[PDB]
């Protein structure tokens, strides 16, 4: 099959400016591409086809060139409804090919998050199991990287991690990482961190409790 | 009647380029008539004969004209695991051309198409293309509604059923008031013929260059069959509009079939979904009834009546002998809803061999007396042979049974003069319709120009 | 206006069959290809096959040989797409595709249906409340919905009264069962001084619990 | 008693020979002045007339070449006498009329040319097969019929040129069969393959080499191939006294004049011959399939009797070509071509069972009437042909002729050949309207009111000028 290299995977930048996409394939295609777009949560919009065509009704701001096996999308001045995910395909020979996406994100200060641990419910513990859920919510940029320790020693099995898509108001980030044990193997020990490392800090954000003790 | 014989005008393209093949008037957006003209057999690039297109501005001189440009360049696209493929070579661009509004269409009946997927093939065949321009803006759009992409086994396994390979649309062309596109595929459907209708405005907008094979949603194609009757009948060898149903909103097709019926020939008035109202049958085999049609209301009782012309037909003569001298058919629109009966009166040629009713065109009122005229050429007709057209006067029956004027063609022998015809449009602003004249055979046109009543 | 309306999501078990729908909208099914994509969200967009509903004749990539079978009838102006022998790697949203203009694009896309395949029975979920432990001005509680299926819930605080200043997390599978939490900040003479409550409701179980916050 | 020659009261000797074909005119000086010059023949010999200044001019009809009708075709460097008498002087004074005859022979043992054109499409292919004997079977069957005996061979398929034509791949242009599992022949319109010749195992050796082809399209271009046939009388070899038929087998329908536009031809068939050392139609490519009269024309022109041996699927589509193409039989032929050999034996004995008058170069003034004697002596009045008749039959026509008036031209000669036939009669008129007493006339004579007149037979005429 023919691989579609689409690049970057994601690119951080603010209204009004002109960004490339770029989409690379195995051998030529001749122009026989095509660029769609994936608003968050929504269904997919053709916006180019055979490398340079406007579909009816996507905005002039939009533009494919290329040749060969190297393609773009242009988008000039870019727009509050632009922040979205984009993929090109090729249809030159059979099965047809997708890139792997890209995802253009609004652009901000850098914030460093608001860690906050919580040991397990008393609901929970009496049932036989234990979660220590450790939030980290408004941030930015996006990559973080989270750190679990009992008795000040890591822990990776059993972490239950989920992040937000960024946030409309603030534009940030936040994360929910979620350590679960059994109620017997949980009182074996006594201390419980979660460290969060981030671009902000060349420390790591170390919140942390003690069993029984509060 | 009142045409003038003494100064014509005279257009010229190049020597063998069949220049005059086709032509029509073209009006610019504002008003001022021009001529288009087709010349099928114009070197291209490669100094292989793929037809060209003139637009000559309205000169009492004449003269030379400039061309109106299209691309000549042969096609390939490879997409969807197959190889698309256009052939421009000997593709006859001009065999027909036809103006609406501030928009030429010209046509390549035999532009040829193949696709190639590994080992197989559709088969490399005349499917034709119409390459339509808009000249003051430089928009360029073309339609080709018989491109296929299907294989060669397919067509074997349905018994060639559908099979559009060998369409040849453009073959003759006509468009609605409305701006809707009519090209006739004689060779469509395996030769039984196809006509295929789409606006003007949907082409251009849904035409981009190098796709080849695209979607014209508000495309319109006629209806294959499986009755021998129109077996090899070439349905859409000529084509013409006009109203015959009594309802102002509908556009009604005129189609010929001069082959129809094993070569007894027919001409079949349709609906604009191909619905038949009418057949005209042919009255002789090999007649060639309905090699061409023409519409307009000729005895002044609004209703648009119809002409057809049967060149070959073969009247009869003293002791039980034949002799091939051409003949055009007049039926006049009853009113009301009824079926077009016999026809009113019958024109026979006079020269043998002069194919008379070869064009029909309607010229308007030419006399400016209240009924429209028509003007019928005999392309070797007139007693040398070299051809004549000839002018017929509407009345309130019908047409006058004799010409009131003879136009002796002012070209060498050979020149097929009258092959394409044209009026009813006032060239040099002065009140009265002309009437443009091709002869292809000489590569050029004359201009007759319409005067005052003497 | 050309629409391409799909049926609903479809929730199915392992080594059964489900049969997708895609009825075309203001146009003829008839006129174009139809093309079926399907879309995960670490392996991304893969194209599965085509078909032309005027033949039936069909195209596939290799990959989905056995499993995908596109069919068509122009009567319901319709196409469908079936999946069998299925397996929790199908669960995806699968996507059917029309051109515009060019007969090989891919420029008209329908709304997508959802496919989920599990063996995991209706479970409700099991809440627990998120009490910080035993001093700064700003104050973060927490929710823990976990062990429910399937998809999805609705969270809110204090029936929706309490709206800004939240995250909820998106839901995360573990072993057949989704797990859920969510977040809220508030200033320190909020609470414990005002009682917030979690709201959570499920209603395939046809549940909705809520909890109360307290210290410890 | 007086009659119209008297009562119109004439001025001259011309004059009296126009009023009726009964009046004479004495020329006489010894005649009384109230007695008329202008009577009848008894008339004036009853009032003392010389009867050598009678001028009475009496119409008749006497034979100048009478030959034999011949009794075998067979032998001699045709001095086959088909028509008889071949030659009349026919003297008429003005309204006047008179009667001939001329007698018609189908001759036994008359030469026969036949050229088999064959359609070599795809279908005919087990049609090939079943005629590489006909060549000797032929020669068998028409061995009864007449000892100097001519076959030949042509073929044809459709103009070698797209849409007809497989243009895909270049493969297809060598072997149009190429898709099959066969090969066959590269497409060709029409091409000559053996002049008439009475070596009938060359027909035989011919076909047995010759293969079909592949077009795509039903309808053939065998009219194309029926032009060149008969226009090119030296490389078919047609002698010129010899019955001429033209075979043409075909399963299809067949392309007409104007079908040729759909592969870009537009200029008309010419009528000419275009088939050169290779013997192949070289304007197959270029100029369009005849219509049905210029066919007819050529057909006339060289004598050629046309017959379609078509199969039953279209036979009424031939049938009605042969209405318009006078001359031209048709006959059923199997899907193999296997009843070929009785079905030319048919057709031949069809050819030569009709005897059909043709007038050439009649003057305007003249009319004629025919009677027809066919059968066993039964006369058909107002009829100019016979039907029904065998080899060796006769038939004869009374031709009567009626002058209007008195022509300009006193001598003119026209033409009566049956339809078909080499020999014919050609018949010398003279109008014997003036009188042989205006050679000796006397200008500016002195009897004649002091020489401002002319005497001539025995009267005054004013002179030129008056
Ligand atoms: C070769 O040439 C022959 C001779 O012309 C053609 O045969 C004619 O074919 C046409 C159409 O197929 C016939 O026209 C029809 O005539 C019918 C009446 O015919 C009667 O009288 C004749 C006189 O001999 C009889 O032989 C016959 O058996 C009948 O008793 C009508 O009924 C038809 O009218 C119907 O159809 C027409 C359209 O075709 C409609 O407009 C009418 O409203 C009505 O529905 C029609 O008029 C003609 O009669 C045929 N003649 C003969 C002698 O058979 C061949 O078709 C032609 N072959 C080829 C291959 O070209
Ligand atoms: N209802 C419709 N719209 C419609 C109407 C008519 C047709 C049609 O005419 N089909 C052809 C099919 C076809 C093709 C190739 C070959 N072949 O190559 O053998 C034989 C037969 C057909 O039947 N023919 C008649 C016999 C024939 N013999 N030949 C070979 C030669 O003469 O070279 C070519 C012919 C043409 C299709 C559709
Ligand atoms: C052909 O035969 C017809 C008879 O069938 C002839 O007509 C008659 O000819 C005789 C000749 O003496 C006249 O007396 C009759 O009056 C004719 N019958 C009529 C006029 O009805 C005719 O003359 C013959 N013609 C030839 C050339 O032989
Ligand atoms: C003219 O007719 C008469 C009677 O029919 C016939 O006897 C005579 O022979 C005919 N004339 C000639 C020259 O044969
Ligand atoms: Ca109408
Ligand atoms: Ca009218
Ligand atoms: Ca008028
Ligand atoms: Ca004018
Ligand atoms: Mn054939
Ligand atoms: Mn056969
Ligand atoms: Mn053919």
């Amino acid at each position: 099959d023919i691989l579609m290299t689409q690049s970057p995977s994601s690119m951080s930048v603010s209204l009004g400016d002109t960004v490339s996409i770029t989409c690379h394939a195995s051998q030529g295609i001749s122009s026989n591409i095509g660029w769609l777009q994936q608003k968050p949560g929504k269904s997919f919009m053709g916006l180019i086809y055979y490398g340079t065509n406007l579909v009816d009704g996507v905005p002039s701001r939009f533009s494919g060139s290329g040749s060969g096996a190297d393609y773009s999308l242009t988008i000039s001045s870019l727009d509050s409804e632009d922040f979205a995910d984009y993929y090109c395909v090729q249809y030159a020979q059979l099965p047809y090919t997708f890139g792997g996406g890209t995802k253009l994100e609004i652009k901000r200060a850098d914030a460093a998050p608001t860690v906050s641990i919580f040991p397990p419910s008393s609901e929970q513990l009496t049932s036989g199991g234990a979660s220590v859920v450790c939030f980290l919510n408004n941030f930015y940029p996006k990559d973080i990287n989270v750190k679990w320790k009992i008795d000040g020693s890591e822990r990776q099995n059993g972490v239950l991690n989920s992040w937000t898509d960024q946030d409309s108001k603030d534009s940030t980030y936040s994360m929910s990482s979620t350590l679960t044990l059994t109620k017997d193997e949980y009182e074996r020990h006594n201390s419980y961190t979660c460290e969060a490392t981030h671009k902000t800090s060349t420390s790591p954000i170390v919140k942390s409790f003690n069993r029984n003790e509060c | 009647l009142n045409l003038d014989p003494v100064q014509l005008t005279f257009y010229a393209g190049p020597n063998g380029s069949q220049f005059g093949f086709s032509l029509d008037f073209h009006k610019d957006s504002h008003g001022r008539v021009a001529i288009v003209v087709g010349a099928p057999r114009t070197l291209g690039p490669s100094q292989e004969e793929t037809g060209g297109v003139f637009l000559c501005p309205w000169r009492a001189e004449g003269g030379q004209c400039p061309s109106l440009l299209f691309d000549l360049r042969d096609e390939t696209r490879n997409v969807g695991s197959q190889t698309l493929q256009t052939f421009k070579a000997r593709q006859g661009l001009g065999a027909s051309v036809v103006s609406w509004s501030d928009v030429i269409v010209a046509c390549a009946p035999w532009q040829h198409w193949n696709v190639l997927e590994k080992t197989e093939e559709a088969e490399k065949t005349p499917v034709g293309s119409c390459f339509l321009a808009q000249p003051e803006s430089g928009r360029r759009a073309e339609y080709s509604p018989c491109r296929g992409n299907t294989l060669s086994r397919i067509y074997v396994e349905n018994d060639f059923s559908w099979d559009k390979r060998y369409c040849e649309a453009g073959f003759s062309s006509v468009v609605t008031q409305a701006g809707e596109l009519v090209l006739g595929a004689p060779g469509g459907y395996y030769f039984l013929g196809l006509l295929a209708q789409a606006p003007v405005a949907d082409i251009f907008s849904s035409y981009r260059p190098g796709i080849l094979l695209w979607h014209v949603s508000s495309q319109s194609l006629s209806f294959d069959s499986s009755n021998p009757e129109y077996f090899d009948g070439y349905w859409g060898y000529s084509v013409a509009v006009g109203e015959f149903d009594g309802d102002l909103n509908t556009t009604e097709y005129v189609v010929g079939a001069p082959t129809w019926s094993w070569t007894l020939g027919a001409v079949e008035i349709l609906d604009s979904y191909y619905q038949r109202l009418h057949r005209l049958r042919g009255e002789q085999m090999a007649s060639y009834f309905g090699h061409s049609v023409a519409v307009t209301d000729v005895n002044g009782d609004g209703r648009h009546d119809l002409l057809v012309g049967a060149p070959l037909y073969m009247e009869s003569r003293a002791d039980r002998k034949l002799a091939e001298v051409g003949r055009v058919y007049l039926f006049l629109q009853p009113r009301g809803p009824h079926a077009l009966g016999a026809p009113s009166l019958l024109l026979t040629g006079t020269q043998l061999y002069g194919r008379f009713g070869s064009a029909i065109a309607p010229l308007g009122d030419l006399d400016r007396d209240g009924y429209n005229d028509i003007a019928v050429a005999a392309p070797y007709g007139g007693p040398s042979g070299r051809g004549q057209v000839l002018v017929f006067l509407g009345q309130s029956e019908g047409l006058r049974s004799r010409p009131s004027q003879v136009l002796d063609s002012p070209f060498p022998t050979g020149s097929a003069f009258g092959f394409s015809l044209r009026g009813a449009v006032d060239i040099d602003d002065n009140g009265y319709p002309d009437l443009i004249v091709g002869a292809y055979g000489a590569n050029q046109v004359a201009v007759y120009r319409a005067q005052p009543v003497v | 206006e050309v629409q391409l309306q799909q049926s609903g999501a479809e929730l199915v078990k392992p080594g059964a069959s489900v049969k997708l729908s895609c009825t075309a909208s203001g146009f003829n099914i008839k006129d174009t290809y139809v093309h079926w994509v399907k879309q995960r969200p670490e392996q991304g967009l893969e194209w599965i096959g085509r078909i032309d509903p005027a033949n039936g004749y069909t195209k596939y990539d290799p990959k989905f040989q056995g499993k995908a079978t596109i069919t068509a009838d122009t009567s319901s102006n319709t196409a469908y797409l079936q999946l069998s022998s299925l397996t929790s790697e199908d669960t995806a949203v699968y996507y059917c595709v029309r051109p515009l203009y060019d007969y090989y694009a891919m420029d008209y896309w329908g709304q997508g249906t959802s496919v989920t395949v599990s063996s995991a029975k209706t479970t409700a979920p099991s809440v627990y409340p998120l009490a910080p432990v035993c001093t700064g001005s700003s104050v973060t509680l927490g929710c823990l919905v976990k062990g429910y299926f399937p998809e999805p819930v609705t969270l809110t605080w204090n029936s929706g009264s309490l709206s800004s200043g939240v995250h909820t997390f998106p839901a995360v599978l573990q072993s057949d069962l989704y797990t859920l939490s969510s977040s809220v900040t508030v200033t320190s003479s909020t609470w414990p001084s005002q009682s917030i409550t979690c709201n959570v409701a499920h209603p395939a179980s046809s549940t909705k619990v809520d909890k109360k916050i307290e210290p410890r | 008693g007086p009659n119209i020659c008297t009562t119109r009261g004439v001025s001259s000797c011309q004059q009296c020979l126009a009023v009726s074909p009964m009046c004479a005119w004495c020329s006489d000086e010894a005649l009384p002045l109230g007695s008329p010059r202008c009577d009848l023949k008894e008339n004036l010999l009853k009032d003392n007339c010389a009867p050598e200044s009678i001028e009475f001019p009496v119409s008749e009809a006497r034979v100048l070449e009478d030959r034999p009708l011949s009794d075998k075709g067979s032998g001699d460097s045709s001095q086959v006498t088909q028509v008889s008498p071949q030659r009349i002087a026919l003297r008429l004074r003005p309204d006047d009329s008179k009667n001939f005859s001329i007698q018609v022979r189908q001759v036994e043992d008359y030469p026969v040319d036949i050229y088999y054109l064959m359609d070599l499409s795809y279908s005919m292919k087990d049609d090939l097969w079943s005629i590489q004997n006909l060549g000797t079977k032929l020669a068998t069957q028409m061995r009864k019929l007449t000892s100097n005996l001519r076959i030949g061979f042509g073929a044809f398929v459709d103009k070698p040129v797209s849409p007809y034509m497989y243009i895909s791949p270049p493969e297809a242009l060598e072997n149009p069969c190429y898709d099959m599992k066969t090969t066959c022949l590269p497409m060709f319109g029409y091409k000559h393959v053996l002049t008439l010749t009475d070596q009938v195992t060359r027909f035989n050796e011919e076909v047995k080499k010759q293969s079909v082809s592949r077009n795509r399209d039903a309808p053939e271009g065998g009219f194309d191939a029926i032009m060149q046939a008969t226009v090119c009388d030296e490389k078919i070899g047609w002698r010129n006294d010899a019955s001429h038929l033209l075979v043409f087998t075909t399963d299809a329908k067949t392309h007409i004049a104007l079908d040729g536009r759909l592969a870009g031809i537009v200029q008309p068939n010419d009528g000419q011959c275009h088939v050169g050392s290779d013997n192949h139609y070289s304007a197959s490519t270029t100029m369009d399939y005849p219509s049905l009269g210029l066919m007819t024309e050529k057909l006339s022109q060289k004598n050629i009797n046309l017959i379609f041996a078509v199969t039953e699927n279209v036979v009424n589509l031939y049938q009605n070509y042969s209405e318009l193409i006078p001359g031209t039989t048709v006959g059923v032929l199997s899907m193999d071509s296997s009843n070929v050999l009785q079905l030319i034996v048919d057709a031949y004995g069809k050819i030569r069972s009709k005897v059909e008058l043709e007038v050439r170069d009649l003057p305007e003034e003249l009319s004629l009437s025919f009677n027809a004697t066919c059968l066993n002596n039964e006369v058909i009045p107002g009829l100019k042909s016979c039907m029904g008749l065998k080899i060796g039959d006769t038939v004869s026509f009374s031709i009567e002729a009626k002058v209007r008036g008195c022509p300009q031209e006193k001598e003119k000669s026209f033409t009566i050949k049956p339809v078909g036939f080499k020999d014919s009669l050609i018949v010398q008129v003279t109008f014997d309207c003036d009188c042989a007493c205006q050679a000796q006339a006397e200008p500016n004579s002195h009897r004649c009111n002091n020489g401002n007149g002319t005497f001539e037979c025995g009267v005054c005429r004013c002179g030129p000028g008056w």
